[PDB]
């Protein structure tokens, strides 16, 4: 499922 | 020999290995894609009193001039400067990583 991200 | 890298685990044994209630936050783990050899993920246990113990996943991005990125700002020209990074610093992630995981 899901794909964590940051700024 | 990485003490961090455990090839090909799937995402959901990663899970279920990273999900231990033992594990301090930020216990982790690199993985690989099953079929691409060189795509890597890193799997990262977290705690917050919305999700609790919860898994991140971050795909660990190739530029074609080489190196390594899980956010574009911030480059490694290999997977253990970025591990040895984010060991030190969470700059951004929620929890700097600990661990590796048991
Ligand atoms: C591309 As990864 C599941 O490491
Ligand atoms: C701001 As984070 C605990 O995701």
């Amino acid at each position: 499922c899901d794909y964590a991200n940051f700024k | 020999a990485e003490e961090w890298y455990f090839g090909k685990i799937t995402r959901r044994e990663s899970e279920r290995l990273l999900l231990n209630p033992e594990n301090p936050r930020g216990t982790f783990l690199v993985r690989e894609s099953e079929t691409t050899k060189g795509a890597y993920c890193l799997s990262v246990s977290d705690f917050d009193n919305a999700k609790g113990l919860n898994v991140k996943h971050y795909k660990i991005r190739k530029l074609d001039s080489g190196g390594f990125y899980i956010t574009s700002r911030t480059q490694f020209s290999s997977l253990q400067q970025l591990v040895a990074y984010y060991s030190k610093h969470a700059d951004g992630l929620c929890h700097r990583l600990t661990n590796v995981c048991p």
